[PDB]
RNA sequence: GUUUGACCUCAAAUCAGGUAGGAGUACCCGCUGAACUUAAGCAUAUCAAUAAGCGGAGGAAAAGAAACCAACCGGGAUUGC
RNA sequence: AUAUUGGCGAGAGACCGAUAGCGAACAAGUACAGUGAUGGAAAGAUGAAAAGAACUUUGAAAAGAGAGUGAAAAAGUACGUGAAAUUGUUGAAAGGGAAGGGCAUUUGAUCAGACA
RNA sequence: CGUGGAGGUCAGUGACGAAGCCUAGACCGUAAGGUCGGGUCGAACGGCCUCUAGUGCAGAUCUUGGUGGUAGUAGCAAAUAUUCAAAUGAGAACUUUGAAGACUGAAGUGGGGAAAGGUUCCACGUCAACAGCAGUUGGACGUGGGUUAGUCGAUCCUAAGAGAUGGGGAAGCUCCGUUUCAAAGGCCUGAUUUUAUGCAGGCCACCAUCGAAAGGGAAUCCGGUUAAGAUUCCGGAACCUGG
RNA sequence: AAACUUUCAACAACGGAUCUCUUGGUUCUCGCAUCGAUGAAGAACGCAGCGAAAUGCGAUACGUAAUGUGAAUUGCAGAAUUCCGUGAAUCAUCGAAUCUUUGAACGCACAUUGCGCCCCUUGGUAUUCCAGGGGGCAUGCCUGUUUGAGCGUCAUUU
C-alpha cells in the first residue's frame, strides 16, 4: 500500500493544546474585558428531516429581526450582535423567538458612554450562557 | 532515530567471496571500508525492529 | 598493461582550485565547478545528497554577520547607547 | 597601561594624530627589539594604544558628518539606520495607518462599542 | 613546479608555517588536553592534493 | 511657411531616487514526474496524482465572506478535530 | 482555530549508557581515500590534591635497585576495576602411534559438618 | 529459573567495605540456578508484592575487537665487489678522511630542464619511531637560513576551440547562435549672412571576452661572489621602449 | 631421572571484557519570528609578547569603543589600583565602530594576486613625465529630470 509511516499523527500534545487554549481564551478576556468572549447567536432551526425536530444556535440574526429589535446591523454588530445577510425569515415563531432574544440582550447589556466615566462592572464571559438556547 | 544505522552507503560482495554476504561500506582509505552493516548483528547497523 | 604501468602516466589536472568553495573540484576545459556549480550564480545542492547539504550547510562556516541578528532582534534592533 | 578614551576625547585631531604616529614610532621600535627578545609584553598595549587613537578619531569625524547632515531627507547609507532588509523595505507607520476616506467614516459614525452584560 | 602560480605558493606557505609541533608550554597548562599534534603533515606521507 | 512649432511613438545619460537576484527551505503555494513493489488479463490497475527535478513566500502559508449546501419547520465565509 | 525532523530560546522522559545512544560524549563531517560527484573512521576514566618519584647507587642511555610522595604506586601520564582466549616462572601429576567423557574403587593431596 | 528499567515495602545491605572479578574451600535445588567462606577491589546495591521490555547464544563462509599453532619457519639469493689503517663514538661490515681494487663508459650511474611534488635545498643540534641487518649516518626528528630581473618567462597575439550581449526557444534549471535580426561610435570644420542668451555643416564604418611558461614576440653579456642565490647580487661594458 | 607435551594451583604477562561512572545522544512538550546589493550563507589568506588545532577576530585583526560588575589573568612574562576607585578580565552585557581578498558579486577578466577608464588631491626643482592617497564606472525594471530621433499625426498668409 501507501508509505502510511511517513505520515502518522499522534496526538501527544493534546494536554499542552488545551493548556494553550485555556491561556488565549484568558488573555483574549483581559485584553477585551469588560465585554464577553462571544457574540449573541440566534435559534435556527436545523435542515434535514433527520435533524428538523430540533433548534441550534445560528450565524446571526437577519436584517428583518435586528430591524424589528430596533437596531441597525452596524450598531448591533458594534454591540456584539451577530448579524447575517443571507439568512431569511420564512417561520413566524423563529421570527419572535429572535426578536425576543435581542430584546432581553438590549434589556440585560449595558453599553458605556464614548466620553465620560465609565460605570465599573465584573465581565460576564458567556453570552450564550446567560442567554441559552432551550427547545420550544 | 528512523535513520540510525542507515546513514551508509553499502553494498553486499556477492556470494562466493570467501567472506560472509552482509553488506559492505565502500570507498577506501579508512577503517570503515569493507565493515559489515545495516544488520541487527552488525557494530553500528540498526536495531532489530526499531521503537516507534 | 592497463593498471600498474599505466597508473605511471597521471600527471596532468582535470580539476583545479574552485574560487567560490575553495575545493579541488575547478574543470579546467569545463570551467565548471563539479562541487558548488560555480560559476553558476546559485550554490549547486540536491535532494538526494543530504550529507552534501549537511557538509555544506549554514551553520558550518563562521556566520559573521548572522550569529548577531537573535541579540540585536531580542534588544530589538535598537540605536543609540547606553546612558550609564 | 595604554591611553584612555576619555583623556583621548578631550584633545583636537592635531593632537590625535601626532599621538598615533608617536605610538606607531614606538611600535616599529619594539618590532626591532622583538627580533632579539621574544616575550615583549609592551607590544599589546602599544597596539591597543593605537587601534583607541584610531576609533576616538573615527567617533569624531562621524559626529560631525552626522551633525552635518542633520536635518536632511537623503543621508549617507552607513548613516542610516540597519535593522534587517525586510525590515527596511516595510511600510511605514504613515503608510500602514491610512485609511479610505469612506472607511474614516465608518470608524468614525459606528466603532467598537464598550459594554458588558451586567443589567 | 618552479614556474608556478601565486594561488599555489601561497597555499604553499600557509602549509610551511602550519608544518611545527606543539610548542612546550601548551603541555603546561592547566586542565590541557592537546598532547601531540594530529594534524601533522610531511611532504612523503600525505600530499596536499592542490 | 522649403519656416516655426503642438503632439504621438521610440531612444540615451556613471542623469535624481529606488528595486530584483543569492542563502535557508521542517512546515506552505504551484509546475513536472518515474520505477522497484502488489495484482489482474473487455492489453490494465496499483505503488502515486509519491521519490527525484524546477519555480515562488511567510511566521505561518493557502482558503475565505456563496454563480454554496440542500429539498427541511431549511441552513448560511474560510479552516481544523 | 491548523502545519512545522529548518532557525532562536526553554522544560522534561518507566529512552541509550562509549561495539549502546546521532556518523561524531574527544581539535568529527575531523583524520584518511577518490580526478570528481562523493565515501568517511578509530578514539572517554591516575589521584581529593601533580603532591607526576628530590637525593644515592649501577648502567653510554632507555632504565633498574634503594629512598621518597600519597590512604593506596595491588593508582607511575603504559595510569579506576582489570575477565577470557593466549604466554612465562614455580609446585604436584600423567605420558610405549591423540586427548577429552560415564559407572565404580585404590592411591596421593586437600576439606566441611557433629563434637555431649 | 535468570536480565535492564518502573510503583510499593523491608525506618533492607554498605568505607568495621557496595558492585564487579579470581578461587585446590562449603551448602541447597532433578534442573534453569540460588547461597556462604577466602583473596582482590573501592561506592554504590538487594529480598518480597506488582508493572514493563531493545530480556537469556555454540554455531548464521555471522559483526567488531583481541589471540594461537604454523614458526624463530618460508624467507631478506636480479642490477659482477669489495679490502686495509686512522678518527669519532658506550657500541663501526655499513659514518668521516686517507690508502687500495672495481663499475657506469658521453644513447652514462655525467651536466640541465618540462609535467608533478612543495622545502625534500643548506647549516646547526640530534636517535625514541622509520631506513624488512645495523647505524655515531639520512630525503628521518628538533631549530633556523635561503629563491633579488626594463633585457629569462608569465603578462600581449591568435590556432583547433570556448562563450556573453541584440534576438529567438523553453513551465523552468537554462538552450541556440558569435555578427547576426540592433538606433551597438568615433573623428573634422565652424563669426553658417548672423532675427540678437536654444548646435550647424560634414566624414569613416563592423563587432565583447577567454584559448600556447614547446607556436608568434622589443631589448644583456663577461668576470667574481654563497653553507645554500645567479643571464636576477657585485664590478665593468651594452641594448630596448616611452617622453 | 631430566628435557618435551598435557592437566591442576599460585603469582606475573597479553588484552580490554565486566562493574561503577557521563559537560553526549534520542524522543516528547512549550514559547518566539529575526538572512541578503546598508553586500548574506559559504570560501581563501592572515591576526596572540612566547600557538599547530578547536574557539574568536580582520592590517583598529583571540580584537577597539560604550554599559555593568568590582580585583583578576595565570603555563611563563607582564598589568596591579592612587585602595578610598571613570577600574582587572580568555568576565558579563552590547546600542558606537573596524571589517583583508572573495563570494548573488557589480569597470573588463581570473588555471593571471592580469588589464583598463573617470573625478579630486599630494609629492617629486615639472605647462608636457612619474608615483602615492581618496572616491567611483554591472544588468533587468519603475517614477521622475535632461538631451534627442522619426512627413507617424496636426497647426502655421493681417
Ligand atoms: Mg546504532
Ligand atoms: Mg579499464
Ligand atoms: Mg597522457
Ligand atoms: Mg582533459
Ligand atoms: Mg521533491
Ligand atoms: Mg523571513
Ligand atoms: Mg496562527
Ligand atoms: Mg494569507
Ligand atoms: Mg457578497
Ligand atoms: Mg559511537
Ligand atoms: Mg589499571
Ligand atoms: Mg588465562
Ligand atoms: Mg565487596
Ligand atoms: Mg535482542
Ligand atoms: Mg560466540
Ligand atoms: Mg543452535
Ligand atoms: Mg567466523
Ligand atoms: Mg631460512
Ligand atoms: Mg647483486
Ligand atoms: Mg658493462
Ligand atoms: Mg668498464
Ligand atoms: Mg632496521
Ligand atoms: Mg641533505
Ligand atoms: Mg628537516
Ligand atoms: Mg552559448
Ligand atoms: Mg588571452
Ligand atoms: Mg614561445
Ligand atoms: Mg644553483
Ligand atoms: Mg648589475
Ligand atoms: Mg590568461
Ligand atoms: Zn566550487
Amino acid at each position: 500500500r501507501k508509505h502510511w509511516q511517513e505520515r502518522v499523527k499522534v496526538h501527544f500534545d493534546q494536554a499542552g493544546k488545551k493548556v494553550s487554549r485555556r491561556n488565549a481564551r484568558a488573555t483574549r478576556a483581559a485584553k477585551i474585558a469588560p465585554r464577553p468572549l462571544d457574540l449573541l447567536r440566534p435559534v435556527v432551526r436545523a435542515p434535514t428531516v433527520k435533524y428538523n425536530r430540533k433548534v441550534r444556535a445560528g450565524r446571526g440574526f437577519t436584517l428583518a429581526e435586528v430591524k424589528a429589535a430596533g437596531l441597525t446591523a452596524a450598531y448591533a454588530r458594534t454591540i456584539g450582535i451577530a448579524v447575517d445577510h443571507r439568512r431569511q425569515n420564512r417561520n413566524q415563531e423563529i421570527f419572535d423567538a429572535n426578536v425576543q432574544r435581542l430584546k432581553e440582550y438590549q434589556s440585560k447589556i449595558i453599553v458605556f458612554p464614548r466620553n465620560g466615566k465609565a460605570p465599573e462592572a465584573e465581565q460576564v464571559l458567556s453570552a450564550a450562557a446567560t442567554f441559552p438556547i432551550a427547545q420550544p | 532515530s528512523e535513520k540510525a544505522g542507515h546513514q551508509t552507503s553499502a553494498e553486499s560482495w556477492g556470494t562466493g567471496r570467501a567472506v560472509a554476504r552482509i553488506p559492505r561500506v565502500g570507498g577506501g582509505g579508512t577503517g570503515r571500508s569493507g565493515q559489515g552493516a545495516f544488520g541487527n548483528m552488525c557494530r553500528g547497523g540498526r536495531m532489530f525492529a526499531p521503537t516507534k | 598493461g592497463k593498471g600498474t604501468p599505466s597508473f605511471g602516466k597521471r600527471h596532468n589536472k582535470s580539476h583545479t582550485l574552485c574560487n567560490r568553495c575553495g575545493r579541488r573540484s575547478f574543470h579546467v576545459q569545463k570551467k565548471t565547478c563539479s562541487s558548488c556549480g560555480y560559476p553558476a550564480a546559485k550554490t549547486r545542492s540536491y535532494n538526494w545528497g543530504a550529507k552534501a547539504k549537511r557538509r555544506h550547510t549554514t551553520g558550518t562556516g563562521r556566520m559573521r554577520y548572522l550569529k548577531h541578528v537573535s541579540r540585536r532582534f531580542k534588544n530589538g534592533f535598537q540605536t543609540g547607547s547606553a546612558s550609564k | 597601561a595604554g591611553v584612555k578614551a576619555y583623556e583621548l576625547r578631550t584633545k583636537s585631531k592635531e593632537q590625535l594624530a601626532s599621538q598615533l604616529v608617536d605610538l606607531k614610532k614606538e611600535l616599529a621600535e619594539l618590532k626591532v627589539q622583538k627580533l632579539s627578545r621574544p616575550s615583549l609584553p609592551k607590544i599589546k598595549t602599544v597596539r591597543k594604544s593605537i587601534a583607541c587613537v584610531l576609533t576616538v578619531i573615527n567617533e569624531q569625524q562621524r559626529e560631525a558628518v552626522r551633525q552635518l547632515y542633520k536635518g536632511k531627507k537623503y543621508q549617507p547609507k552607513d548613516l542610516r539606520a540597519k535593522k534587517t532588509r525586510a525590515l527596511r523595505r516595510a511600510l511605514t507607520k504613515f503608510e500602514a495607518s491610512q485609511v479610505t476616506e469612506k472607511q474614516r467614516k465608518k470608524q468614525i459614525a459606528f466603532p467598537q462599542r464598550k459594554y458588558a452584560i451586567k443589567a | 613546479a618552479a614556474q608556478k602560480s601565486f594561488r599555489i605558493k601561497q597555499k604553499m606557505a600557509k602549509a610551511k608555517k602550519q608544518n611545527r609541533p606543539l610548542p612546550q608550554w601548551i603541555r603546561l597548562r592547566t586542565n590541557n588536553t592537546i598532547r601531540y599534534n594530529a594534524k601533522r603533515r610531511n611532504w612523503r606521507r600525505t600530499k596536499m592534493n592542490i
